[PDB]
RNA sequence: UUAGCUAGUAGGUGGGGUAACGGCUCACCUAGGCGACGAUCCCUAGCUGGUCUGAGAGGAUGACCAGCCACACUGGAACUGAGACACGGUCCAGACUCCUACGGGAGGCAGCAGUGGGGAAUAUUGCACAAUGGGCGCAAGCCUGAUGCAGCCAUGCCGCG
RNA sequence: UACCCGCAGAAGAAGCACCGGCUAACUCCGUGCCAGCAGCCGCGGUAAUACGGAGGGUGCAAGCGUUAAUCGGAAUUACUGGGCGUAAAGCGCACGCAGGCGGUUUGUUAAGUCAGAUGUGAAAUCCCCGGGCUCAACCUGGGAACUGCAUCUGAUACUGGCAAGCUUGAGUCUCGUAGAGGGGGGUAGAAUUCCAGGUGUAGCGGUGAAAUGCGUAGAGAUCUGGAGGAAUACCGGUGGCGAAGGCGGCCCCCUGGACGAAGACUGACGCUCAGGUGCGAAAGCGUGGGGAGCAAACAGGAUUAGAUACCCUGGUAGUCCAC
């Protein structure tokens, strides 16, 4: 009770019982939430009142009363958890990866399907590239040229080298960015080289395994660019929620496969065991790499294995 | 072991009375005769006989109503682990005076009703309910 | 339950 | 989640000591003494007749009444006296406050009230020896904040409008 | 002063809490899981006797509620008067001191207990019958009670002590029988792996499917010969033995208990157990050996989003023995 001025501000983070709310000038002011709020995510503009200070100048919290409408949303379902939105109100996502511990390609493909259902542009960014040799770097560059013909921008950086940070900053201003990736792919290190933030905490960095990666940093912490826009950190996530829509939307989740629809024999086609698939003829010709085609039916065979029990929102 | 043979005596009476046994036998002693002879004089049992001198064997004849237990329940009160003694005015009654309480004094074994005219106290043996 | 046990130590009142 | 404790310690002799017995004290002799039935150490506590609770057994507690012990700013000591190691007796040390001409002295409300302070919280800076009890004195008489009273405090009980 | 006479006129003299159930008492309106309420149960997002207010009522009374504290309820530290197969709880098991307890017959003692008496248990408080203050509270007479302790005189059934015993308890001897009881020392034959030789050829191996791995230096398979290691198929079974954990090829040596039969014999020699004492699955630790197979960590291949696990090919510690 005894609440303050209703105003518009950006929520910095989420802590379950309460949230960190930035005001209209840059004041860190933590607030709890209203009981009728169904969901609140990182970087969502809200209506809030900063309580009332009991002591003169010393206040504890305020409250977050109402939540504005969502421009975009990042909803990913889960077994025994349901559909949970992660972040919202964003224009650009940056897929961040590293060569250590692994650099897979199936992790790349299903964030592409999600961004086609949200009208967001993902950007492929590789880290830890200073540890390889130029024979190994040219092979990974060849594996990323497939991701260059499909229209997505690929910028290959390193935090301990400061290579290619300046072209990464110029395309990133004026927007908010999720640095999506797996556990221990250099998410916290790239935040240090771009922002110049306060070095007194500067992150939690524990990723030490035998052949794996550890997710030490929590869900999402909000900051600001020196030019403009915000950053959103991501957890170390190894999950794939494809409970959303029909497999017709899986065909729309890939860029170059748009231009090849309606060219096969039949009006409906599984494109794996069907005779006369023109999409399969495009892979056999070589205009589409076979790594993307074999992973495409791995997505379809994954829906034969995830769907098994049941799940609905 | 057989450290409380009076409790062993009350065990053999309560079993055969409930299990419709006609008569029981048990090892005799001087104290077991002085208790069963009182129960014969108080209408709870019928007769007692002794057998053997190097192995004294006491016998009891049971008693029924129409096949129902005359001695419904009996309760050992004092015991070798905890001795119980009362005075001539602190003698307790059983079922508010219906049942009798076997108390051994210096004038022999008698009931609490018989101890009023005797005016003595001592060791409570069993609550004959 | 045994009286001779409570000779050594009585019932512990909380 | 305290198991060993203890050398005047345990006992004996003799001397000394107090009103009285006694390691109460001293020299000597003996090596015992205490203790799993709680010695010793640590912490807490005035105790009891009782009150309260409970059918009783038990349980909690010790204000007012009464009995006893201990204490009288802290610590220690002795005198006086039949009786004190002495609340309004003394001496010494320490602490605190007061007086001072600076060298010194004065003081002990856990007595009746009363003030400061503490704390949720507890009273008038009153009257009288008329009675009771005690002290002194041959008695008269004097003294007694014991006590008898009165006021304040719906603080409790009881009764009435 | 109490008390009493006389005067005036109902004049000077009633409130608080509760009202869903517990727990005495019901309607209406406002409010909208917000505000609040609350000791418990839990009430209120569109009809709330539970919130706020009104009407009405209930329980009390010059008091009424709340908070804090103690006991009772609570048999919820169970002597009266609780439990321990699975709700909390029987030490992993055994030996055994102190402690507790003890068959049966007689005598003695009178310790415990019981009977009686004396002294004492201050008064007050409580209880009984009264008295008194107009009543009550309160004060007070006597009695009861204070279940206590000490001493003396008695009784001897039971318990204790002493004395003499007795045999059914507990033990001893003989004749026997069964057993993977333990310790020590040998020995057997399959099977596994290693090695030697012979014949012999393209896969062997492994899985849901594959792959790592192995093999033309001839694997695998088969046969002959040798070495090493550990375990004992069938018998073999809610079968046996051991205090328990446990214990299984056969044979010898040493040794433990259990049980049955016929009598003889000692005469309660007994039960139980705080501390104490010893045994005690497997893993692990220390020292020195030993090394097949299996197999943490780990190596490699699949699986997968990742595989750390599962699955597969290898493999150290360990598993083996002494201490
Ligand atoms: N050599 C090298 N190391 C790098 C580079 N970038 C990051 N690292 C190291 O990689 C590690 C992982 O970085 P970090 O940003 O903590 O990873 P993360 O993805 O944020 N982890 P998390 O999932 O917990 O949030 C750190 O030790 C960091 O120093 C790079 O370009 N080169
Ligand atoms: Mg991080
Ligand atoms: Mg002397
Ligand atoms: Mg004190
Ligand atoms: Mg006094
Ligand atoms: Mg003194
Ligand atoms: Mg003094
Ligand atoms: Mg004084
Ligand atoms: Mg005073
Ligand atoms: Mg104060
Ligand atoms: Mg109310
Ligand atoms: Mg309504
Ligand atoms: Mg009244
Ligand atoms: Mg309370
Ligand atoms: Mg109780
Ligand atoms: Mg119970
Ligand atoms: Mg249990
Ligand atoms: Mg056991
Ligand atoms: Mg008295
Ligand atoms: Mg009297
Ligand atoms: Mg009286
Ligand atoms: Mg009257
Ligand atoms: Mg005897
Ligand atoms: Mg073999
Ligand atoms: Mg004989
Ligand atoms: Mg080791
Ligand atoms: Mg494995
Ligand atoms: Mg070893
Ligand atoms: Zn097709």
């Amino acid at each position: 009770n005894l609440f303050g001025e209703p105003d518009e501000g950006i929520v910095i983070s989420r802590f379950g019982m309460h949230a960190d709310v930035e005001s209209a000038d840059g004041d860190v002011h933590r607030c709890n939430i209203r009981r009728t709020i169904r969901s609140l995510v990182t970087g969502d503009r809200v209506v809030w009142r900063p309580g009332k200070p009991a002591a003169e100048g010393v206040n504890v919290k305020g409250i977050v009363e109402a939540v504005h409408e969502r421009t975009s949303v990042l909803t990913r379902p889960d077994f025994y958890d349901g559909v949970k939105p992660i972040a919202a109100n964003i224009d650009q996502i940056v897929i961040v990866s590293a060569i250590l511990p692994e650099l897979s390609l199936n992790i790349i493909d299903r964030y592409l399907v999600a961004c086609e259902t949200l009208q967001i542009e993902p950007i492929i960014v590789l880290n830890k590239i200073d540890l390889l040799d130029d024979e190994g770097m040219a092979f990974v560059n060849e594996q990323m040229d497939i991701y260059r013909n499909i229209g997505y921008r690929v910028l290959m950086v390193s935090s301990h080298t400061q290579d290619g940070l300046k072209p990464l900053e110029e395309a990133l201003t004026g927007r908010i960015s999720i640095f999506a990736g797996q556990s221990g792919v250099g998410k916290s290190s790239l935040l240090n080289a771009l922002l110049g933030l306060q070095k007194e905490i500067l992150t939690n960095d524990i990723s030490d395994n035998s052949g794996l990666g550890q997710h030490t940093t929590t869900a999402a912490r909000l900051y600001h660019f020196p030019h403009g826009g915000d950053v959103i950190d991501s957890p170390g996530v190894r999950e794939f929620g494809l409970w959303h829509l029909e497999p017709e939307q899986i065909t729309q989740g890939f860029v170059e496969f748009h231009d090849y629809l309606g060219l096969c024999k039949y009006r409906d086609c599984k494109h794996d065991t069907d005779p006369g698939c023109a999409i399969r003829e495009a892979v056999e010709e070589g205009k589409i790499a076979e790594t993307r085609f074999e992973n495409y039916h791995r997505i379809l065979e994954s829906m034969a294995q995830v769907k098994t029990r049941k799940n609905f929102s | 072991s057989m450290q409380d043979p009076i409790a062993d005596m009350l065990t053999r009476i309560r079993n055969g009375q409930a299990a419709n046994k006609a008569a029981v036998t048990m090892p005799s002693s001087k104290l077991k005769v002085a208790i069963a002879n009182v129960l014969k004089e108080e209408g709870f049992i019928e007769d007692f006989k002794v057998e053997g001198d190097t192995k004294p064997e006491l016998e009891l004849t049971l008693k029924y109503f129409q096949g129902k237990a005359v001695v419904e329940s009996i309760q050992r009160v004092s015991r070798p682990g905890l001795r119980i003694y009362k005075r001539k005015d602190e003698l307790p009654k059983v079922m508010a005076g219906l049942g009798i309480a076997v108390v051994s004094t210096s004038k022999g074994v008698m009931t609490d009703r018989a101890a009023r005219q005797a005016g003595l106290g001592g060791e409570i043996i069993c609550y004959v309910a | 339950a045994t009286v001779n046990q409570l000779v050594r130590k009585p019932r512990a009142r909380k």
